[PDB]
């Protein structure tokens, strides 16, 4: 049940998807960049809080981040 | 005097102090002979003792009831009662040191980052360009009043902030 | 079973010492940042991480341990010594029990 | 996809013993998630819970509690034989969910399908204070 | 030789030959003129 | 010709940036209606270890 937001300075570098385990995250085309590329963060429902996502983004400030939130069995990553 | 002091001259636990310290000596030097090395070393520091008390007491120095010498800190009545050399003189004794190292460094920084890498030139030190700051920094407060009346000592809002 | 050697295999020359961080890929560039200068000492002597060579690791432990043991036999001289010219062990061995060791006179 | 490929549920499955990584209660009282792949020959693999299993020539099968046990082995199978693993989400009830390649392409390659989700179009910072805020929930929405 | 005065210049050793001007100035100051305390 | 000239130092007014009224080379700029255009590389990393990031027109000036 955490937030995931994406802001207007992604540039498509794809290394925020390839880092979250979870596959909270996906890349949708986009005409703001020169890639024509833009992330989304449709399934936050799985996600996790690994902020794996942020460690990635190479921008100056970052791109992407992850505002922890309520828990859930999901978040807290309880097999049990 | 002043404070409720007395001279470490006049005073009787200040010489209480050195009969007791000395006494300590004699009884140690009793154990060996009178030629050997462990007799003139206990010699020596009898001999050091002896010149360390004397010396404090021709100072004018102030000995408190406990009988250890007292520091004063004001210049005024450092100057006033003829104590200025314990802490007021040593206080720009230092400030000339400090402010040294600073103008060095101070020099040395801005000196490299002119040139290309200045990276390596921080953990691989440019040798003859330090002695050269090192022997010129003798009369740094010139420099620092010439560089704070031009100008050239503050940067002027070119710096990274925080908001 | 046999003995195998590969000869001279590396220069020796003061190159290196002047360039700190050759071991490393990363450390190679050199510093913009001073965690460069806690990473430096700390991965000096991890070799497995320098190269993947399983021989050249073994090249480098069985070098290194030469040196641990000369810095041993240094220090193992060293109260040898001391204890020569600086102690007291020809009135201890006469009187064993009364008399205190001593080789760190100050 | 071209279309979602619907679960076997019963397949064989690698050659592995057992361990205590396996699934608790939690998985027949909430739910579980089950991969799928297909290997071309007889290999060995490193389990997330556990050692070392075999694979079988065909496809293969496996039960797991949590998504990331899952996607850690999709990451693994991907790198190291070159494969594409496909996983779902089955829970108490019977119902299925197939969740990862949910468009048939790996998130991290574009498609035209795609809409955008949380997508503000904004700088990150240039946002609205807490005060303006505070009596409902939400600085960044 | 020419990168052994380099080696010579990093920071360690530089500071190595810092050390011991400091600190055998200060113990050959207090070696003579012993135990000074307030600078007559 | 949209913005500054290649090679040009400029210095940023971002205020969330590590680079915020510092200097940096101008690498590149796109013509193409892109909201960041212009590419920025300074010498000082940032607590990452990137040493580039695409700036916007209003958001870059002058030098000093
Ligand atoms: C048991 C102690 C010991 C031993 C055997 C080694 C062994 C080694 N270290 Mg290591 N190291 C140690 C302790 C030790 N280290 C410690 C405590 C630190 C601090 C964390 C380091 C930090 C360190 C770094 C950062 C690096 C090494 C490197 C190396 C290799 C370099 C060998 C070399 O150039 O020949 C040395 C040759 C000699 C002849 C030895 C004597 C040299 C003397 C000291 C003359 C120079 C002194 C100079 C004139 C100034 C002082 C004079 C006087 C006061 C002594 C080797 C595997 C380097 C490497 O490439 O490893 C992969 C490297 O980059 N080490
Ligand atoms: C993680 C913390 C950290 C670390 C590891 C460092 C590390 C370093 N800093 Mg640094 N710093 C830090 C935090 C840190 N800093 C912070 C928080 C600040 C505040 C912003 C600074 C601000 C700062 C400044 C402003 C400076 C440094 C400098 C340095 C370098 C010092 C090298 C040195 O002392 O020269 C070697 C040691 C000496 C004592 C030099 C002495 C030279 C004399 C004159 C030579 C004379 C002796 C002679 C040659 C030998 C004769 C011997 C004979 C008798 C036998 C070193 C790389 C300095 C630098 O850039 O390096 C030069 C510098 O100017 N730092
Ligand atoms: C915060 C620092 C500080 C403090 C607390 C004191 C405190 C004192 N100073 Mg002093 N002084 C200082 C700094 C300070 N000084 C400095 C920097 C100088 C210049 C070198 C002097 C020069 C000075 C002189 C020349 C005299 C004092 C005297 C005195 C004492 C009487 C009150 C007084 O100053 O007149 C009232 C002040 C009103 C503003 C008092 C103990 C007097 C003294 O000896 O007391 C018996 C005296 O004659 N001071
Ligand atoms: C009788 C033969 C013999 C002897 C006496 C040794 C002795 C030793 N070996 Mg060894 N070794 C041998 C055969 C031998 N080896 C063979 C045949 C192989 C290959 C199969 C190896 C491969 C080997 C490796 C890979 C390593 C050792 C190491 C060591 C040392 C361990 C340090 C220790 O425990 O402190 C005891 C220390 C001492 C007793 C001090 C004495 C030191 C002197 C110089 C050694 C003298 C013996 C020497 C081997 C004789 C031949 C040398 C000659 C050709 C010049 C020790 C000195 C380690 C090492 O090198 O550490 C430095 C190590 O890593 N050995
Ligand atoms: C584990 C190793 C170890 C350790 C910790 C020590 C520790 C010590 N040694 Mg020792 N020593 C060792 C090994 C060791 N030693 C070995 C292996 C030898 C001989 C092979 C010696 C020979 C030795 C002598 C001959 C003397 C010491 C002294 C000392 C004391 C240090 C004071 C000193 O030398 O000034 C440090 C001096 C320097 C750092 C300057 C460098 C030396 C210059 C080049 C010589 C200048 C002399 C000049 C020409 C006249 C200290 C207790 C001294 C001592 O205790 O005397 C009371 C002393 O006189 N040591
Ligand atoms: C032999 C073992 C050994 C040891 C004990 C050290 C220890 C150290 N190295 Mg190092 N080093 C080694 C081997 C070793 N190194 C080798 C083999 C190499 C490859 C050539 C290097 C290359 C290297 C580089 C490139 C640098 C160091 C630095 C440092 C210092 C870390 C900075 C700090 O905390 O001061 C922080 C200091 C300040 C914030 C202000 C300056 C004041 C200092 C403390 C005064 C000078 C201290 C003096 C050197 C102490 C005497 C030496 C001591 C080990 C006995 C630290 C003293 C860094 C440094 O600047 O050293 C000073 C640095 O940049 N090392
Ligand atoms: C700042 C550095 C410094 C300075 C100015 C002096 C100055 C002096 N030393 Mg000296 N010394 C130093 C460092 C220094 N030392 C160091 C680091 C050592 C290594 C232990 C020595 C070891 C040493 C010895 C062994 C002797 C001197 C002696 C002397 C004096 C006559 C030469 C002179 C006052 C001599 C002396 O006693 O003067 C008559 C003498 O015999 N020094
Ligand atoms: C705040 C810290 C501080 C301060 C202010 C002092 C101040 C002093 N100490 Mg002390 N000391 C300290 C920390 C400090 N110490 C610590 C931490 C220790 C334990 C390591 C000691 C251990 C110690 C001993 C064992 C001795 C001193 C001595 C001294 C005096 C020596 C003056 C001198 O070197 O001659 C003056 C030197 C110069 C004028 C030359 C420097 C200027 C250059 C050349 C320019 C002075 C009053 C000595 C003394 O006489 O005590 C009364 C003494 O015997 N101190
Ligand atoms: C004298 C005395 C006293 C008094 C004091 C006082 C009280 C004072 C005050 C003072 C003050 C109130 C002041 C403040 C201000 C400060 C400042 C402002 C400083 C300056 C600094 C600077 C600016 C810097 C420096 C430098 C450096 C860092 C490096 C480069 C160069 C130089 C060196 C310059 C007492 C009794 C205590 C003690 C004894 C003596
Ligand atoms: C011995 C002798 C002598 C002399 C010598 C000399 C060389 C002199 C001295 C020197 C000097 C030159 C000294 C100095 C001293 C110093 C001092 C005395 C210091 C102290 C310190 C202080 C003052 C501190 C304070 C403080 C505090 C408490 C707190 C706050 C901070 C401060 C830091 C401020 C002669 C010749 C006669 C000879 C015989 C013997
Ligand atoms: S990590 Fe950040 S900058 Fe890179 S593609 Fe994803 S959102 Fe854009
Ligand atoms: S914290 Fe982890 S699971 Fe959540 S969005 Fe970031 S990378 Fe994905």
């Amino acid at each position: 049940a955490h937030v995931v937001k994406i802001y207007d300075t992604c540039i498509g570098c794809t290394q925020c998807v390839r880092a979250c385990p979870l596959d909270v995250l996906e890349m949708v085309p986009w005409d703001g960049c020169k890639a024509a590329q833009m992330a989304s963060s449709p399934r936050t429902e799985d996600c996790v809080g690994c902020k794996r996502c942020e460690t990635a983004c190479p921008t100056d400030f970052l791109s992407v981040r992850v505002y922890l939130g309520n828990e859930s069995t999901r978040s807290l990553g309880l097999a049990y | 005097d002043i404070a409720g002091l007395t001279p470490c001259s006049e005073s009787k636990a200040y010489n209480k102090l050195e009969r007791k310290e000395l006494k300590v000596l004699d009884k140690r030097l009793k154990q060996y002979e009178p030629g050997s090395a462990p007799y003139l070393a206990l010699q020596a520091t009898k001999e050091r003792t002896e010149n360390r008390f004397k010396t404090y007491a021709k100072q004018g120095l102030l000995c408190g009831n406990d009988g250890l010498p007292h520091l004063i800190s004001d210049p005024g009545l450092a100057l006033r009662f003829n104590h200025a050399g314990e802490v007021f003189i040593p206080t720009f004794g230092f400030l000339y040191v400090a402010g040294y190292i600073g103008h060095v460094g101070r020099q040395y920084i801005i000196l490299s980052k002119e040139d290309a890498k200045p990276t390596d030139k921080e953990i691989i030190l440019d040798v003859p360009l330090a002695l050269k700051l090192a022997f010129q920094g003798w009369a740094w407060p010139l420099a620092s009043i010439q560089e704070l009346r031009n100008g050239s000592l503050l940067e002027k809002d070119e710096n990274i902030t925080v908001s | 079973v046999k003995i195998a050697v590969d000869r001279n295999p590396v220069e020796t020359n003061f190159e290196k010492w002047a360039k700190p961080g050759h071991f490393s890929r990363a450390l190679a560039k050199g510093p913009n940042t001073t965690t460069w200068i806690w990473n430096l000492h700390a991965d000096a002597h991890d070799f497995d991480n320098h190269t993947s060579d399983l021989e050249e690791i073994s090249r480098k432990v069985f070098s290194a341990h030469f040196g641990q043991l000369g810095i041993i036999l240094i220090w193992l001289s060293g109260m040898y010594f001391h204890g020569a010219r600086f102690s007291n062990y020809e009135g201890w061995l006469s009187d064993p029990t009364h008399i205190k060791p001593s080789a760190q006179v100050v | 996809p071209w279309k979602q490929p619907e679960l076997d549920p019963d397949t064989p499955s690698p050659i592995f013993g057992g361990s205590t990584g396996g699934l608790l209660r939690k998985a027949q009282v909430e739910e579980f998630y089950v991969i799928t792949w297909e290997s071309p020959k007889e290999q060995i693999f490193e389990m997330p819970t556990g050692g070392a299993a075999i694979m079988r020539k065909g496809p293969n099968l496996l039960k797991f509690a949590r998504k990331e046990q899952c996607m850690a082995l999709t990451t693994q199978l991907r790198s190291k034989f070159r494969q594409t693993p496909c996983f779902y989400r089955v829970y108490a009830d019977g119902k299925v969910q197939y969740l990862h390649p949910k468009d048939g392409v790996y998130p991290e390659k574009v498609n035209a399908g795609r809409v955008g989700v949380n997508q503000n179009m904004r700088s990150i910072g240039k946002n609205v204070d807490p005060i303006k805020v505070v009596k409902f929930t939400g600085s960044e929405p | 030789m020419k990168d052994f005065t380099t080696y010579l210049s990093t920071a360690p050793v530089v500071g190595l030959g810092w050390a011991i001007f400091t600190s055998g100035l200060l113990i050959e100051i207090n070696r003579f003129f012993p135990d000074p305390l307030v600078f007559s | 010709e949209i913005g500054p000239k290649r090679g040009s130092l400029v210095k940023v007014l971002r205020p969330e940036s590590y680079w915020y009224n510092q200097v940096g080379k101008v690498v590149s700029v796109d013509q193409s209606g892109i909201r960041y255009p212009v590419v920025v590389r300074f010498e000082n990393q940032n607590y990452a270890g990137v040493s580039t990031n695409n700036y916007a027109l209003d958001e870059i000036e002058e030098v000093k």
